[PDB]
This record gives C-alpha cells, structure tokens and sequence, in this order.
C-alpha cells in the first residue's frame, strides 16, 4: 500500500 | 458550517 | 461555484486539536483532525476522500474529508475523520466480512 | 479543492469517485484493498451508487476506469450525524478492483500511530474549487 505507481509531485 |  | 474535471491536490499542515478549537470551540471532537488554514481548503464535493501523510516512504490515510467553513475559507482549518481513532473499526469490518 | 493544483494523472491511485446513478460525482473515497473503500458516514451512500477508480479527468472519455458496484455500505455506527463525528463508513465492493499502475490501495495506521501538528499532509480530490 501507499507506493503509487507514478509518484506524485506537488 | 457544512458537510464538505 | 466551479466544480473541477480534473482531479486536484493540496499540501497543507495538520493541527492540534486544542488549536483548532479556537475557531470551531466545541464541535472539535477526539476523533476528528484539523488541518489547513494554509491558504489551502478542502470543499463541498470533496467529502469522503484522503488526508495522506508519508511515513516511512508510503502514503498513509491520517484523516477522511468531513467538515469544514461553508465558503471553503483558505484561513480556517477543514475538519477531517481522524483515521487512528477509525482503524479499529475498520479491521472489525474487515475481518467479520 | 480550493487554491490547490492539479494532481499527476495516476498518482493517487486509491482516490475513488464516488458517483450517483445520474453520474454525478458527489464524494470522494480511498480504495483500502481491491474489495474496499473508506469514505465518509456523511457521504450517505446506498447500494445504488457507483465506485470510480483510476480517473483523474471526469470530462475525458478516453481513460481506462473502473466502474465498481456496491455490494454492502457499512456505516461506523459510533457514527454521530448531529455532530459529523467518527465520519466513517466502508463500501464493500461486488466485483473487485483490478489493481494497476493507476489503481491501488492506501496504507492505514496503526491506532497508536502519531501524526504530530505541523506535520505537512497532503488532501485531494474533484471538489469545488471556488465557493
């Protein structure tokens, strides 16, 4: 869980 | 206030 | 109003309980957690989805949009189920279903 | 989300819409595992609502989404709708996400777990973004 595939970027 |  | 088609995100910070009852007083209750007043809000129509923090390199549900300012105020912290308090419930749930 | 940006496609990939029969979105949810979401008690979802997995642009027609029937709404019943408070329920699927690069779970605490104020966290999703 919690590892997304495509990271995300703020 | 409100549900959000 | 405007309503997004595309799916939007926030950073903002987590208060304290006792700091977020000096805006929302007594409606602050153990198992909920504030967080905003940032210049960030959550809204109507978000309701339902994740205040995820990362611990450890993974995503991790902290709270569960609630409640919060009728106008989505930027200043006044949103109010959000605080998952710790929930969590036992949820592996209840699961576990008889 | 109001003053907030808007997110990588795929990168949040537990984030459910949760859809009437009209279509319309009305809440927010967060896939658990490929049978569950956690949403809010509030939400006042039925059996007759749809989860939707893998979006990100409601108005594209193109992207590869789930649409997930409800089998069962389990509402917290320590759920207080006076006061919002303990504002959880749980959907229990009929048929399971298929997991992928763009559909997957996120992680639960522990109970004991602390999230200290001042922590940065981050919220999404497809509400308003002007009041």
């Amino acid at each position: 869980c919690g590892v997304p595939a495509i990271q995300p970027v703020l | 206030s409100w549900p959000w | 109003a405007n309503t997004p088609d595309r799916l939007q995100q926030a950073s903002l910070p987590l208060l304290s309980n006792t700091n977020c009852k000096k805006y929302w007083g007594t409606k602050i209750k153990d198992a909920m957690i504030c967080a905003g007043a940032s210049g960030v809000s959550s809204c109507m129509g978000d309701s339902g989805g994740p205040l995820v923090c990362k611990k450890n390199g993974a995503w991790t549900l902290v709270g569960i949009v609630s409640w919060g300012s009728s106008t989505c105020s930027t200043s006044t912290p949103g109010v959000y189920a605080r998952v710790t308090a929930l969590v036992n419930w949820v592996q209840q749930t699961l576990a008889a279903n | 989300i109001v003053n907030g940006e808007e997110a990588v496609p795929g990168s949040w990939p537990w984030q459910v819409s949760l859809q009437d029969k009209t279509g319309f979105h009305f809440c927010g949810g967060s896939l658990i595992n490929e049978n569950w979401v956690v949403t809010a008690a509030h939400c006042g979802v039925t059996t007759s609502d749809v989860v939707v997995a893998g979006e990100f642009d409601q108005g594209s027609s193109s992207e590869k989404i789930q649409k997930l029937k409800i089998a069962k709404v389990f509402k917290n019943s320590k759920y207080n709708s006076l006061t919002i408070n303990n504002d959880i329920t749980l959907l229990k699927l009929s048929t399971a996400a298929s997991f992928s690069q763009t559909v997957s779970a996120v992680c639960l605490p522990s109970a004991s777990d602390d999230f200290a104020a001042g922590t940065t966290c981050v919220t999404t999703g497809w509400g308003l973004t002007r009041y």
